[PDB]
């Protein structure tokens, strides 16, 4: 739940430009983002995982989208048209949109990405696996045993046992 | 003794002298037990009383032997129970505390006269 | 939770059915309730986890949670029925489909 | 939150009546009800929609006779002498006697009957003025024997704790 | 003897029998295998997981070929 | 058990299943223990040559499965108020878990499947049932701190347990009666200590596991064929017959002593009204024992002709005879024990 | 009010059911239909208990099999009524 | 205009203890949805189940 | 809207099921019910596996019983009764009315389904049966697996020798 004690982001912070590009023009040039966005992405993710606080990594999140547009304008500055081609061939090639059912206008899209930027297209599991960055921010604390100086006590086996005062003292036995 | 302290009540001084009886008993009428288990086995078969002594001698060495390990399971778990009646006094020292002796002298009870 | 009686190892297999462990938003609470069920015991645990124990039956049962969206619906309802509020501006604005 | 809400002694007695009516007939009710409930079913089918409500009648309605006439005879008694004894009970229970000898026409099950509950009367009134309860809530509850803690048997291993009795 | 009684009677359930041993055979060949090399830690990892450097499971990342 | 190995397996699964029941540490690993031992105990107790045996086996399924049913019911509901598999304050589902678990048990007013099903069983089948398959309701009653509806169980089943058993002379449902009037001592014992439960659960099954085997080895199912069973010295039946004054709770036989630590564990608890209630039941029990005890305490009876020898197993009657000498003899084991500390 | 909104229906389908179960009804048959019935509500329930966690639905498999095992052993206590009666009416069998 | 409601607590009561005074847990679905129609509900829930 | 008409529907076939003597209009009762069942079920689930499951489940339950009903029970009279049915459409109209002028989101389950579950789980984009149906393979409760195998051949063990093949078939006055 929310609270008046909790505090809040402001609606001046969260009314910057996003990104509003659609699922076919996202998957479209996919590879070649995650290049340029390897390090906003991986530390606004790591933040996201230990922090778990959506107030938290708020400046994380503008360095991903800020990351994300400027990618964008660099496709738009140059061969637009290409960018197009391949994002209406995914679009609609088949439901799914795989980037196995056409891969020729993949192929005329990253040439001209690789005569442009001199970017190389990375390969089919660069971002799938474990990512290891250095990070800006201190780790958060692990947190500390809890203490409970009241327990349940128990007998120790240190403790002495010597034989019992008169026996079982339990009807006239010992 | 001016205070009946718990601890002082509880401690094991060792003036307490074991009867004699009191190592012995067990394992001998746990081997009487069952020296009569086998006789009264051999009566209800229809067999002389004293017929099987072999059923006997192993009753009788099952009987001791028996009380002899349940004695000292006995002994360490009485020996435990106190150690652990000690140990909570000593635990919880404010619920427990030191009572002063108080002797009749200063104690008027109502005395019940028959007439 | 419960407590086995006369424990033997066939409990091994039964004492891990349910629980809040995996993949829960609510087991951190629940293993802190159990920190305390293994250090007080299952009767001091009554009694001096009652901070624990309700923080952890919020969270999965969603009680208070609940009560406060039905009062929350219920004030609504009450306001048009009295005509307090608008039958055109009777429900708020909603949110984005791709928010929460 | 209603007057159907009340004890017997939630005041002193002689003080309030309507109160004692309620809770005697309350509990006249539920062992009306309960014997009636396995009564209709079991041992004498009344085979009607009718006969089953004069049955559940039958076996309500004189313990609502016997709690207010012992309820009636113990008020009576109170407010009549100053003094709150054994025997305003003792008489009350034999009220209740007559009534169930008006019940089942015998006058023999009436006296009996009221020696019986004159004589659960008087052993409640012991309880209630010598302070020991009937059904106490236990203090002594052994969970266990000795070595409760020591004979955890478990073939699996015990991951580390995340709680220390150390003081930070 | 029992061997050709039931590859007379019902053939099915011995080239069934000896399917099921090559089932085993291979079953046990393809967990030796897995255990072999590091097969818990996989190459790709579902989900989105980042690792500090000084994290315990950062140097097991694998730096294989695709 | 007897004439086949599948028996034995049937009873290994059993003892799996109430084992698995009582060492649960949640209600639905408990329920899934019921459901094993329901699947083990339906086939014994069933057998196609005799017509009354299917018709026990029905009444005993058609029972657990609906005190089953309940069970898992108030579980879910107690799951689904007080998140956790226990309740911190006790409410009405903790009364519905007490009372399935009470209709698996047998007690009063849920008793009248018992002795109405024990007429169609055999001896040892019915030592089954009234001894083994009261471990895991029974320990599971344990995790419920109700007292009320505890205590009108207790009263019921000392009240009836002893009123009901008066009228059957047959011996099967005098001993079902006799079972239920013990499963009051117990669930007496049930709200004080566990342990003093368990010494209690012990010893009746002791003296029912040393009183069954008189009747299996002998085939006795009548309160007749008692006065007409041929014994080759009147003194031997005179010491037999014992075991009805112990398990009458009559000192100084061995019996005197699990009833005993429940009295004393019940007036050092400070429940009094309740042990006077229970002392007035076991009066009409030991009434209902001497009827057997008729069969061989007048040493002398106008017995049938024809028969002139008796007949026994070899390995059932030297068992039997060990527990009868400590049935009767077993109050100078008193210093060996060491529970009771 | 909230377990009144949330899951008070499962409670009173069950009651119907155990009300069907315990029905004066001529064959054994349909208690063993009430049976199947008061399997589908303790399903329900349970199914919004292990729906309340998020990843512990895998013992709602598990509650189907022991209930399977449970219908396998009534239709087998119906099969052992022919062995001994003719018939599986309520009324033939013994009371005592 | 209710007297005894405070927001984001019921009745007073505080929905979650034993927490940092500024955290923020996630609320629930309904109450993300507590001042919108059934067409929204239905447009977020009901995504898998129509299609 | 629809959960509020299956809430109806499992009401009116519940009120039929329990005023039914004919053993199959228990059967077709308990048919619609275990139909009506399996959707509802399905509605808490992310997933809609164990209504799958569940229904797999009661049509092999009831495939027997039939076999039972014309064996045992094959002779016996329908009686359809206007009162039952006039009862039924009044309460069947009367709920549907009800539901109609209910607030749908008051009335909705709080089960979280799989749109229900927010974007930050990563759990929630895996293949929607792993992680639910993972417990019953992996370490803690494969032994729970292992005892399920075994209490199914000893039902199996059981349902052998309580019903003895060779004393012949069953039918009415055998
Ligand atoms: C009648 C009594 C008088 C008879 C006349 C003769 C005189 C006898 C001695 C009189 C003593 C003084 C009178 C008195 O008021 O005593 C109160 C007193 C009760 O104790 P208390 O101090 O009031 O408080 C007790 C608890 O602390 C607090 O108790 P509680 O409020 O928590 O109790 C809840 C109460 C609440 O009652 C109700 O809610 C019932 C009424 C509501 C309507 C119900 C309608 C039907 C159900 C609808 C459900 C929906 O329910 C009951 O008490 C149920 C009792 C059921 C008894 C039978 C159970 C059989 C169960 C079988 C199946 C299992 O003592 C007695 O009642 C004892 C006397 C009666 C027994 C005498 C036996 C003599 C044998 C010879
Ligand atoms: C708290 C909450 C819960 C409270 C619950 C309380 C209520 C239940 C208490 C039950 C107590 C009890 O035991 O009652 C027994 C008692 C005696 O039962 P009975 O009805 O005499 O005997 C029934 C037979 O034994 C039956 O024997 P049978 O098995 O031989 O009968 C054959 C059976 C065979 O039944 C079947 O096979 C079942 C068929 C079901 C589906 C039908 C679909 C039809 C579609 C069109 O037929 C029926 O049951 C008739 C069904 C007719 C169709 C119903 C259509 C509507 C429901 C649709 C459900 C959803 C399915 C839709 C389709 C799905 C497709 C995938 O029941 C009643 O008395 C019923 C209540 C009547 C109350 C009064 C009704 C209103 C007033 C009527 C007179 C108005 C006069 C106006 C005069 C105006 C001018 C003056
Ligand atoms: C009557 C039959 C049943 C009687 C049971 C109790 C008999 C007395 C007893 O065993 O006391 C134990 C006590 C044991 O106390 P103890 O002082 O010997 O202490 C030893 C106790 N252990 C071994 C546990 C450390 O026996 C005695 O005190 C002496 C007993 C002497 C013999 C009595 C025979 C009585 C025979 C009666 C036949 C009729
Ligand atoms: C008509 C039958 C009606 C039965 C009603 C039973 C009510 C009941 O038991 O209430 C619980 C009560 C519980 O009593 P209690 O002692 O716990 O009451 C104390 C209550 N507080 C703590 C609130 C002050 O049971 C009794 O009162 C039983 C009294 C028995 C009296 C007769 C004994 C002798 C019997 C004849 C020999
Ligand atoms: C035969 C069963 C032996 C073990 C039974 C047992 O542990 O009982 C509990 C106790 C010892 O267990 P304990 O020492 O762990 O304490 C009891 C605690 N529970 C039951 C919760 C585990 O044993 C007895 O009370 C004795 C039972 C046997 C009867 C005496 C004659 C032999
Ligand atoms: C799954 C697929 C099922 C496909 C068949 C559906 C049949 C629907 C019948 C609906 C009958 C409704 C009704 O009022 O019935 C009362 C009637 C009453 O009979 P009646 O003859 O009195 O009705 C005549 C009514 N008048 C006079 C108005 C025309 O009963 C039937 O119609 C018989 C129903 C038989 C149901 C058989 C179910 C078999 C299930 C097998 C699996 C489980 C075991
Ligand atoms: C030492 C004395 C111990 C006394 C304690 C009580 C003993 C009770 C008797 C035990 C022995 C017994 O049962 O003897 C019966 C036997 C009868 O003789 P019988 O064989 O019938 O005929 C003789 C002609 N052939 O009698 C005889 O043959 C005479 C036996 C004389 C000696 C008796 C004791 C010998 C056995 C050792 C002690 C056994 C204690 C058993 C206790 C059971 C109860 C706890
Ligand atoms: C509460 C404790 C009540 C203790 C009552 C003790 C006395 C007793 O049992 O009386 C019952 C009474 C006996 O009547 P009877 O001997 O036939 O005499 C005929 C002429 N008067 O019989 C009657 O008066 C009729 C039947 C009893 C009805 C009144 C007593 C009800 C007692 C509570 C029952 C609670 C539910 C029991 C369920 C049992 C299920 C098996
Ligand atoms: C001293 C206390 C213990 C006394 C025990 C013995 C006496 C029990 C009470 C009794 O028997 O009272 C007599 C009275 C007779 O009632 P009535 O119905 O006339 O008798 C029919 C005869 N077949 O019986 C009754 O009125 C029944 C009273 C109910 C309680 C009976 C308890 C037994
Ligand atoms: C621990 C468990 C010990 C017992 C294990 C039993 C496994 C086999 C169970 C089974 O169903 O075996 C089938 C059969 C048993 O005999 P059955 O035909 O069921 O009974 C006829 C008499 N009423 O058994 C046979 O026909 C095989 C011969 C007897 C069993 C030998 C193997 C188990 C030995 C133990
Ligand atoms: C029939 C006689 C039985 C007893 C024989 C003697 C046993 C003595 C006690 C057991 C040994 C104790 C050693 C400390």
């Amino acid at each position: 739940v929310i609270t008046n004690n909790t505090t809040l982001p402001e609606e001046s912070e969260l009314n910057v430009q996003e990104l509003n590009l659609s699922s076919a023009a996202l998957r479209a040039g996919a590879f070649h983002l995650g290049k340029q966005c390897e390090q906003a992405n991986n530390e606004f993710m790591l933040c996201r995982q230990e922090l778990d606080d959506p107030r938290a990594c708020l400046a994380e999140g503008k360095a991903v989208t800020s990351c994300a547009l400027d990618f964008f304008r660099k496709v738009k500055k140059t061969c637009h048209e290409e960018f197009t081609q391949y994002a209406t061939c995914l679009d609609k090639s088949s439901g799914t949109m795989a980037f196995s059912h056409c891969r020729k206008t993949q192929g005329v899209f990253d040439k001209c990405i690789k005569d442009n930027f001199d970017w190389d297209r990375p390969s089919y599991g660069y971002f799938s696996r474990a990512k290891v960055i250095q990070s800006a921010r201190e780790a958060p604390k692990k947190e500390e045993k809890v203490s409970y100086p009241d327990a349940t006590p128990g007998l120790p086996e240190d403790y002495p046992k010597p034989p019992a005062k008169y026996g079982s003292r339990f009807h006239w036995l010992e | 003794s001016a205070v009946n302290d718990p601890l002082e009540l509880l401690t094991n001084k060792g003036t307490h002298e074991p009867s004699f009886l009191s190592p012995i008993w067990n394992p001998i009428a746990c081997g009487v037990a069952g020296v009569g288990a086998a006789i009264f086995i051999n009566w209800g078969f229809r067999k002389p009383v004293f017929s099987g002594i072999q059923k006997h001698i192993a009753f009788g060495a099952i009987g001791v032997g028996a009380g002899a390990y349940f004695d000292q399971k006995r002994n360490e778990y009485l020996a435990k129970r106190d150690a652990v009646l000690r140990h909570y006094i000593e635990l919880h020292p404010d619920d427990f505390p030191v009572k002063e002796r108080k002797t009749y002298g200063q104690v008027l009870e109502s005395w019940v006269p028959v007439r | 939770s419960l407590t086995p009686f006369l424990r033997l190892p066939l409990t091994d297999l039964t004492g891990c059915l349910i629980n809040h462990q995996t993949y829960d938003k609510c087991g951190k609470f629940e293993m802190k309730m159990m920190e305390c069920f293994e250090a007080y015991g299952l009767e001091r645990g009554k009694r001096e986890c009652a901070d624990l124990i309700s923080d952890f039956q919020e969270c999965v049962g969603m009680q208070k949670q609940l009560m406060r969206f039905h009062a929350m619906r219920n004030e609504r309802y009450k306001q048009w029925l009295k005509g307090e509020r608008k039958g055109q501006e009777f429900f708020a604005d909603p949110p984005r489909v791709d928010a929460y | 939150m209603s007057l159907l809400r009340s004890k017997y002694y939630d005041h002193p007695d002689g003080e309030d009546a309507f109160g004692k009516i309620v809770a005697t007939n309350k509990y006249a009710v539920s062992a009306g009800v309960a014997w009636s409930m396995f009564d209709v079913l079991t041992l004498s089918k009344p085979q009607g929609y009718l006969p089953t409500l004069g049955r559940f009648a039958y076996n309500t309605g004189p313990l609502m006779g016997m709690a207010t006439a012992f309820t009636l005879t113990t008020l009576v008694a109170t407010n009549a002498r100053g003094k709150d004894d054994k025997i305003n009970y003792l008489i009350g229970g034999f009220a209740a006697g007559g009534v169930f000898g008006a019940w089942k026409h015998n006058h023999v099950a009436g006296l009996c009957a009221g020696l019986f509950l004159g004589i659960a009367g008087v052993i409640k009134k012991m309880s209630i003025e010598q302070g020991w309860e009937f059904f106490p809530n236990t203090p002594i509850k052994q969970y266990g024997g000795l070595n409760i803690a020591g004979n955890d048997w478990t073939i699996m291993a015990d991951p580390p704790k995340n709680w220390t009795t150390e003081k930070p | 003897s029992l061997l050709k009684r039931a590859w007379n009677e019902i053939p099915d359930i011995v080239g069934g029998s000896a399917l099921a041993l090559a089932g085993i055979v291979m079953a046990t060949i393809g967990v030796a295998n897995y255990y072999a090399k590091d097969g818990d830690n996989r190459r790709y990892k579902l989900g989105y997981v980042v690792y500090r450097h000084d994290d315990p499971r950062a140097l097991k990342v694998r730096n294989d070929e695709d | 058990m007897f004439n086949n190995s599948s028996k034995i397996l049937f009873i290994t699964i059993m003892i799996i299943g109430t084992l698995i029941t009582v060492t649960s540490n949640s209600w639905l690993g408990a329920w899934m223990g019921l459901e094993i031992n329901l699947l083990s105990f339906i086939p014994l107790l069933s057998d196609n040559n005799n017509l009354m045996s299917t018709e026990a086996s029905l009444k005993y399924f058609l029972t657990q499965v609906l005190a089953s049913t309940v069970l898992l019911f108030s579980s879910i509901l107690l799951m689904l108020k007080n998140n956790m598999n226990n309740e911190i304050n006790e409410s009405f589902t903790s009364m519905i878990i007490m009372s399935a678990l009470l209709l698996k048990s047998g007690a009063a007013p849920f008793h009248f499947w018992f002795p109405n099903m024990m007429e169609g069983l055999t001896w040892m089948n019915a030592l089954m049932l009234m001894t083994w398959q009261k471990i895991a309701p029974l320990m599971l009653i344990s995790y419920l701190n109700i007292k009320y509806l505890l205590l009108i169980s207790v009263i019921l089943s000392v009240i009836i347990g002893a009123i009901g058993g008066l009228n059957q002379t047959s011996l099967r449902k005098l001993m079902a009666f006799s079972s239920i009037n013990h499963l009051g001592w117990m669930l007496s014992s049930l709200m004080i200590s566990e342990s003093i439960w368990l010494i209690y659960f012990f010893f009746y099954s002791f003296l029912s596991f040393v009183l069954t085997f008189m009747f299996n080895i002998f085939k006795l199912f009548h309160l007749n064929q008692l006065f007409s069973w041929f014994v080759n010295s009147k003194i031997l039946k005179f010491t037999l017959f014992m075991n009805f004054l112990s398990l009458g709770g009559l000192p100084p036989f061995l019996g005197f002593l699990p009833k005993w630590l429940v009295i004393q564990q019940l007036t050092l608890c400070n429940q009094y009204f309740m042990l006077t209630l229970m002392m007035m039941s076991t009066l009409i029990t030991l009434f209902f024992y001497l009827r057997i005890c008729y069969s061989a305490f007048m040493m002398n009876y106008f017995e049938n002709n024809w028969i002139m020898k008796m007949n026994m197993n070899s390995i059932n009657y030297n068992m039997y005879m060990i527990m009868t000498f400590f049935s009767i003899f077993g109050l100078f084991l008193i210093s060996l024990f060491y529970f009771m500390f | 009010m909230i377990m009144i909104l949330y899951w008070s229906l499962p409670m009173i389908l069950f009651i119907l059911g155990l009300f069907c179960f315990v029905s004066n009804r001529k064959h054994l048959l349909s208690m063993l239909l009430s049976l199947e019935f008061i399997v589908l509500m303790l399903f329900f329930m349970l199914f919004i208990y292990l729906n309340m966690l998020n990843y512990e639905s895998y013992f709602s498999m598990m509650f189907l099999t022991f209930s399977v095992c449970e219908g396998a052993l009534g239709l087998s206590i119906l099969v052992s009524m022919i062995r001994t009666h003719g018939n599986d009416y309520f009324q033939s069998f013994s009371i005592m | 205009n209710v007297p005894g409601w405070e927001v984001g607590t019921w009745y007073g009561e505080p929905v979650f203890k034993t927490l940092p005074e500024d955290t923020l847990v996630t609320p629930i679905f309904k109450e993300f949805y507590a001042h919108s129609d059934w067409k929204s509900y239905a447009k977020r829930a009901h995504l898998k189940l129509w299609s | 809207m629809i959960q509020l008409m299956l809430y109806s529907l499992i009401i009116t076939t519940s009120i039929i099921f329990l005023n039914m003597i004919h053993p199959l209009a228990l059967g077709l009762t308990l048919l619609i019910q275990t139909i009506f069942v399996c959707l509802l079920t399905g509605l808490m689930t992310k997933s809609f596996w164990y209504s799958y499951i569940l229904f797999l489940i009661f049509l092999g339950g009831m495939l027997v019983l039939f076999i039972y009903v014309t064996s045992l029970a094959s002779n016996e009279m329908f009686n359809l009764s206007m009162k039952l049915t006039l009862f039924s459409s009044l309460i069947l109209i009367f709920m549907l009315i009800l539901s109609f002028i209910m607030d749908k989101t008051s009335s909705s389950l709080f089960l979280m389904n799989n749109d229900m579950q927010s974007i930050i789980n990563m759990n929630s984009y895996f293949m929607e049966n792993s992680l639910s149906l993972n417990k019953l393979y992996n370490f803690p409760t494969n032994f729970i697996t292992i005892l399920l195998m075994n209490y199914l051949l000893i039902t199996l063990i059981v349902i052998v020798k309580i019903t003895k093949l060779f004393k012949g078939p069953i039918r009415m006055m055998s």
